[PDB]
RNA sequence: CGCUGGGUAGCCAAGUGCGGAGCGGAUAACUGCUGAAAGCAUCUAAGUAGUAAGCCCACCCCAAGAUGAGUGCUCUCCUA
RNA sequence: UUCACAUCGACGGGAAGGUUUGGCACCUCGAUGUCGGCUCUUCGCCACCUGGGGCUGUAGUAUGUUCCAAGGGUUGGGCUGUUCGCCCAUUAAAGCGGUACGUGAGCUGGGUUCAGAACGUCGUGAGACAGUUCGGUCCAUAUCCGGUGUGGGCGUUAGAG
RNA sequence: UCGGAGAGAGGCUCGGUGAAAUAGACAUGUCUGUGAAGAUGCGGACUACCUGCACCUGGACAGAAAGACCCUAUGAAGCU
RNA sequence: CGGUAGGGGAGCGUUCCGUGUUAGGGAGAAACGCGUGCGUGAGCCGCGUUGGACGAAGCGGAAGCGAGAAUGUCGGCUUG
RNA sequence: GGCCAGUGAGACGAUGGGGGAUAAGCUUCAUCGUCGAGAGGGAAACAGCCCGGAUCACCAGCUAAGGCCCCUAAAUGACC
RNA sequence: AACCCAGAGCUAGCUGGUUCUCCCCGAAAUGCGUUGAGGCGCAGCAGUUGACUGGACAUCUAGGGGUAAAGCACUGUUUCG
RNA sequence: AGGGUGAAAAGAACCCCCAUCGGGGAGUGAAAUAGAACAUGAAACCGUAAGCUCUCAAGCAGUGGGAGGGGGAACC
């Protein structure tokens, strides 16, 4: 004995999924090619 | 020794189907010995 | 509009083969268990048994890496108290050796009404020869370079 | 797997044997009603393991089904009411048609282990199945040769299976083994086995040499 | 069943019979054998030997509802 | 005897356990029935005895200690309501524990927490003492899970022995 | 010690009459983990054909009485 | 534009009264159901039956006015 | 200011501390967060940790916390 | 310290119960006093309504404090010569 | 605590099963599956028949997806 446990809510902040490797916490999502603009998608002319 | 809780129609039904049927297979027999004591050689029935 | 979902499929379906002489078990296990699920069919659909029928042969010449092979072992334990049974991967290679693979896959797939209904998928043999020429079974794809 | 073929007698009482030495010795007294004739014998090739199939007590085919007077009729043998096969160390040369055998061999080997259907007790309880014991007679108690306790509290949660609650005591084959055979008797081929051996007289009693 | 003596079968025991085995395979502690890493040594890293009431098979009893539902030698009828 | 480590290990330090005495008081006061025995378990080990081994300040016979080992075993009594609290006679030894200090819809009620009564003491007094002393009806025809036995339908793809 | 056999009445099966307390609905598994910190109802793994009858009582914090011990109420009552 | 205690706004419905011995109604008033007809919803229109007598809508008024929770309570029924 | 409420023992987490034994899911105060009153995804299950804030429909898409062998989505992807 | 009837539907700061729809806003569990602390009064934080308003958020600059850290001038202890 | 056949008992002649309990015809009545434990008749609860379906199962038992089949020929 002499050591204590951790329990509900402090056994959470031990055993919570961290991304610990800085690396992985940088990085930032694709960006893309502007995709120039689109047409409208409905028209009475008929 | 006291129950807990009523049973459902469901296991009910079962049971006294069994119970029921347990009488169904106590006519066959009598059924038997009605076909034979129409009149035929026999040592019962005086 | 509608996804498709799996129509009625009984038979015809594929019959692999894997020798597994020296091929590592866990890696192997689960290239069987996503043939035995169906992923790899456009057809895939998890409420329904799209998969396909292997054969495991050479069932005692799987490997495994490390010190497993006398380390892991395999615990049944029977319901009563003291039914705990140790017992470790060398005494079953050498014992009976299909239940190892028959362990393998029944952790990989999905067990319920549905998985255990397909577990029948699979049939593993000890010998060199396998009794099925049932679809005439075409050699199983491995898509995994450590084997 | 035993380790030779055997026969099966029946149970014919018991009494002493006056040893010319002058000491008192129990013995049973086992008998054929009809003679143990093989009836099959398989292969590990044709079958799974190697074994030769006897039969005992000779009855009129009526009482007797017809797969069964088939399966005697196809070796040529008599009729048989009961029928068992030893499983035999796979050495078998035996001619599965009526090779009738004898007692030229179990006074060589002369220790025997053979296996009787037990008598029947019913549904005896606690207290003579298991040899439990009982509370207090008197002092109050209230708690006699009842089954007492069964578990612990909350955590077993449920009594551990194979628990020694009462039920059906006899009834089951046994075994009984190492058991010395005994002046025997071809004129009456009579048996004169000592100990004591399962069943009242009057059961089919197989009787085969040891396996120590 | 008045209370007592005696008792076959049955069931019992304080009676009687028998039983825990050539067992064989891996092991734990331990003792080793050859032997470098480390031009000595070290039971170990390669490989092997011995060895515990402990583990597994053997022993004895169930057992294919083992839905993975086994096996085979006989039967049973194809007239609608 | 010399010799720190055969054996004991002062002075101080670092841990695991969860069963003693405790700290909190989180569930349970439209109720979770207490001590000790009886019967029946089953599990843990850091091992008391039996199996194997080192080391010994082991000649042998005894040992002393540690190491793997839970398969088994782990008496009968006298005293007390009172698990190493204990003398007697053995015995291979006569372990420590967990299981709601296992087990009261299984048992007794010797103790304690009921009403009577008394002793010492406190209280002027009614009364009182985790002091003592004698007496004091512990209820139950299992619904379900559990377990022991035993069946039937049905599955086993023709049907059966 | 150390149980055993027996007779009677129940139990058991069949014919007749036929209650009870309890009861949210229950299609009501084991081990571990979790969780108002001792779950069939959640998670993972194992295990288990459906359903009877007899038998035992470890659980369903089982039934019984809105605890009788402990505390509170500017509660009630008795005695001094 | 989450929301318990709680506050404010807008509504439906039920028995009865004013408009009435109303409109309608023995070719047939209400309880049961087909219409995802209709509504944000409480509910409303239609639709049918052996029986079968009353009674809407609109604009208003009043309330013994809206229920699964009180170990509630009266009756009928089960479980065991 | 008016008309009117409910609330009055919170819990944990982070920090600075008292008490405790720099023990408690302990207790007591100060400054913040979530729960209370709040869903959803990650955390296996799991108020009080992380992202995040639920008006509804969509068998459309991009991401955060977290992840890409199988059970479950996504590289058993690159090189050190 | 009877039982029935009456005052009596006694009292209960205590337990349980409090029924039909939608919409908007939506807290507290703190201090103080209390024969008071598992109540109540006031404040503190909701609603809704009427005025007068000025901000809130970010930035920067001033002003006092003696905390964290440091120090041995002070006070109190503190080792070696 | 126990109310309500019908407008009028016209309350059931006769027949058959028949211990005269209770029924099926016949008859009355507009209607008696209004017939006397009779007026509408809900729910719980007890059955019956038809449609599809459960015996390697795991579940506060529903829900989103829907295999297979039955219905009048896209909806249940």
């Amino acid at each position: 004995s002499s050591r204590p446990q951790k329990k509900g809510t402090a056994h959470h902040m031990k055993t919570r999924p961290k991304k610990t490797a800085r690396w992985d916490i940088k990085r930032g999502p694709a960006v893309y090619p502007p995709l120039p603009p689109l047409p409208a998608e409905w028209t009475i002319v008929s | 020794a006291v129950p807990k809780k009523r049973t459902s129609i469901y296991k009910k039904r079962i049971r006294k189907n069994i119970w029921k049927k347990k009488g169904y297979w106590a006519a066959l027999k009598a059924f038997s010995l009605a076909k034979s004591l129409s009149t035929g050689n026999s040592k019962s029935f005086f | 509009w509608y996804p498709k979902s799996a129509d009625h499929v009984p038979t015809d379906k594929k019959w692999y083969v894997v020798d597994a002489t020296d091929l590592i078990l866990g890696r192997m296990a689960s290239t069987i268990a996503i043939h035995i699920r169906g992923k790899n069919l456009a057809s895939y659909t998890p409420s329904v048994d799209m998969g396909a029928f292997v054969i495991v042969v050479n069932a005692d010449k799987v490997a495994v890496s490390g010190k497993k092979r006398t380390q892991k072992l395999y615990r049944r334990h029977s319901g009563r108290p003291g039914g705990l049974k140790e017992e470790t991967f060398d005494q079953l290679q050498k014992r009976i050796p299909e239940r190892i693979i028959e362990h393998a896959v029944r952790g990989m797939l999905p067990k319920g009404r549905l998985g255990r209904y397909l577990f029948n998928h699979l049939k593993v043999y000890k010998g060199a020869e396998h009794p099925h020429q049932a679809q005439q079974p075409i050699d199983l794809p491995l898509r995994d370079k450590r084997i | 797997v035993d380790a030779g073929i055997g026969v099966m007698g029946t149970k014919l009482g018991m009494m002493s044997f006056f040893e010319e030495d002058g000491t008192v010795v129990p013995v049973t007294v086992i008998g054929f009603k009809e003679g143990n004739i093989v009836t099959q014998v398989k292969t590990e090739s044709t079958d799974g393991y190697n074994a030769v199939q006897v039969g005992y007590e000779r009855l009129r085919d009526r009482k007797l089904t017809m797969p069964e007077r088939g399966h005697l009729n196809k070796a040529g043998v008599i009729p048989m009411r009961h029928l068992q096969e030893f499983r035999l160390v796979s050495v078998d040369d035996f001619t599965p048609s009526q090779k009738l055998l004898f007692e030229e061999l179990f006074k060589e080997g002369d220790m025997v282990d053979i296996s009787g259907t037990t008598i029947g007790k019913g549904f005896q309880g606690g207290i003579k199945r298991h040899n439990f014991k009982r509370g207090l007679m008197t002092h109050g108690s209230k708690s006699h040769r009842a089954l007492g306790s069964i578990g612990a509290g909350t955590t077993p949660g449920h009594v551990y299976k194979g628990k020694k609650m009462p039920g059906r005591m006899g009834g089951t084959k046994t075994k009984i083994r190492k058991l010395k055979i005994m002046k025997i008797d071809t004129d009456l081929r009579v048996v004169m086995i000592k100990g004591a051996v399962p069943g009242k007289p009057g059961n089919l009693l197989r009787l085969a040499p040891a396996k120590i």
